[PDB]
């Protein structure tokens, strides 16, 4: 404990993960668990999964010190195609739906606060995404200016919700007593529950690039993933107890803006409005921060042969230093996704899709341990086979449980991942344009 | 506080070979990832190479893979770019950049310190 070099990194770990997740997901988690008790474990196990996932992905992250992440872990053990399919889905599914989902949910909350028509959600989701894509092409003056406040004023609506929520007048241990209900049976439920809590835990993957950047890693590096994601774990459980102290299972699942309602009970008048402003900020900072780290992918495929208009995609505008053309493609496919999907449907794709490759990455660490067990390992996954296999065990479990629950979602991501198999090979002989 | 100065690149012949050098401020170098980028007089920047702090990871762009080789001498705070089999579509100012942390990057925006760059002209017959 107390290394000082890494309490700075720990900031990141908490910040990368924490955001707009807890503020909107309960609606899904309780609408699937059908009981407070089962939903509350899903946040714990998903968290215990990613503390697992995070430590396994750091070994491959230290073998390959790079900011590219996965795009390169997967080429390096699974060949140029999987280095590609990773990015192809990142560029066509993951980034566009993460803009999309969040922009939708924003508008949703905007209409909830400034009590407006529930028709005018999509136009607002369009215009936030269109605005923030545009604003990002102005430069990292503004993009980053949104980010700094978005990190200050995402922790305050929480610390204010936990304090008061846990202190709610009608409340205590009884406010989570139905553990597993028969209307929502445990197995079908825990699969739709984990995939909804795992969206809140998202961005934990960035630990590979973090460990890449590290200097003399092990010293405190595992403590930073342990401590980091367990502070996130700690928070995500504690603010849920607060939500269940005010409302409960049926009620949370009821409005698609859960935290916003618990706000309006916890505080009367503008007090609770100041909390929802904090939420709309938290959502907007994510949208923007996703765009920010989104423009990186189409460009890295434009770095290689991998994309049809590689020259147009790789264009960094000499003014801003950003490949805006990647984001104009991602704005389009995000906009189709806002008009075609529904927030939870989308936030589900995202967990399924990414974990299809994330698994591969952990599997890869164990592969790597047998391909070149003489490569240099600055950080090595502790309790060696246990935890990567834990992450795999839980990883595998999601991709099978989403298949079997959401067959359409499992196919939209699969249609769109495998629509890139032709793409890859067209522009490998031709090399793009 | 990290000054970088590029060396070597001038007029060269097709198929020829050119070693580029980039001298950096010091201290911070051994802990920093490096990389070269090239800027043609119609385009913006473009990824060429990048190397880990320890020099373990290395990554080159599609158009320069196999020809060029990036390398660094942390003892003499320098990063090299050993280009070979040069084509006249290489011709551009090769700026060498620095960023923070060991992880190498293909992204120009990661890079915070940037050099002035050395002008390279690959030809088949030149005039002056
Ligand atoms: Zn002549």
């Amino acid at each position: 404990m107390k290394e000082v070099s890494g309490i700075t990194a720990l900031t990141v770990v908490v910040g990368t993960v924490i955001g707009a997740g807890i503020f909107f997901k309960p609606t899904a988690v309780y609408g699937a668990a059908g009981a407070p008790g089962l939903g509350l474990l899903a946040w714990f196990v998903a968290g215990i999964i990613t503390i697992a996932g995070g430590l396994t992905v750091a070994e491959i992250g230290t073998i390959y010190p790079q900011t590219g992440g996965m795009m390169i872990y997967l080429e390096k053990v699974y060949g140029r195609w999987l280095g590609f399919l990773v990015g192809w889905a990142q560029m066509v599914i993951y980034y566009p739906a993460n803009i999309a989902a969040l922009a939708i949910i924003f508008a949703t909350q905007f209409v909830n606060l400034f009590a407006l028509s529930d028709s005018t959600i999509v136009p607002t989701a369009i215009l936030t995404s269109i605005f923030l894509m545009g604003v990002n092409f102005l430069g990292t003056k503004y993009s980053g200016w949104i980010q700094t406040l978005a990190t200050i004023l995402k922790l305050i609506p929480l610390v204010v919700i936990i304090v008061a929520g846990l202190l709610y007048p009608g409340g205590g241990v009884i406010r989570l007593v139905p553990f597993s209900v028969e209307t929502h049976p445990v197995l079908t439920s825990f699969g739709s529950a984990l995939i909804a809590t795992l969206f809140a835990y998202d961005g934990w993957i960035n630990v590979g690039t973090l460990a890449g950047e590290m200097k003399n890693p092990g010293k405190m590096l595992p403590k930073v993933i342990i401590g980091g994601l367990s502070i996130v774990m700690a928070v995500y459980l504690l603010t849920n107890i607060a939500y269940l102290f005010v409302l409960d299972s049926s009620q949370l699942a009821g409005t698609d803006t859960p935290a916003a309602l618990v706000a309006s009970h916890l505080f009367e008048g503008i007090g609770s409005k100041l909390v929802t402003i904090g939420i709309l900020i938290s959502v907007f900072g994510g949208i923007n921060g996703y765009i920010i780290s989104g423009l990186r992918v189409p460009y890295a495929l434009a770095t290689q042969k991998m994309l049809p208009f590689s020259d147009w995609f790789a264009r960094i505008n000499p003014k801003t230093n950003l490949p805006i053309n990647g984001g104009l493609v991602m704005l389009g496919i995000a906009i189709v996704m806002i008009l075609t999907g529904q927030f939870n449907q989308l936030t589900d794709l995202i967990v399924f899709v990414i974990w299809f490759f994330i698994t591969l990455t952990f599997i890869a660490v164990i592969i790597l341990r047998k391909t070149q067990p003489d490569i240099e390992r600055p950080y090595r996954v502790p309790f060696y086979p246990v935890i990567p296999l834990i992450a795999i065990i839980g990883g595998l479990y999601i991709i099978f449980n989403t298949l079997i629950v959401q067959p359409k979602n499992a196919f939209i991501g699969i249609l769109l991942t495998l629509i890139g198999i032709p793409i890859y090979f067209y522009c490998k002989k031709k090399y793009g344009s | 506080q990290v000054q970088l100065v590029e060396s070597g690149g001038g007029v060269v012949q097709a198929g020829g070979s050119l070693r580029l050098s980039c001298a950096a401020s010091g201290r911070t170098f051994s802990s920093r990832a490096m990389g070269w980028f090239r800027q043609a007089p119609g385009e913006g920047r473009e990824f060429v190479a990048t190397i880990s702090w320890s020099g373990s990871y290395t990554e080159y762009a599609d158009s320069v893979k196999g020809r060029v080789t990036i390398s660094r001498d942390n003892a003499k705070n320098t990063v090299y770019l050993q280009m070979n089999s040069l084509k006249p579509g290489d011709t551009a100012v090769y700026h060498c950049a620095a960023k923070n942390g060991g992880a190498a990057s293909n992204y120009p925006n990661d890079y915070v310190y940037w050099g002035q760059g050395t002008q390279v002209t690959v030809s088949s017959h030149h005039h002056h």
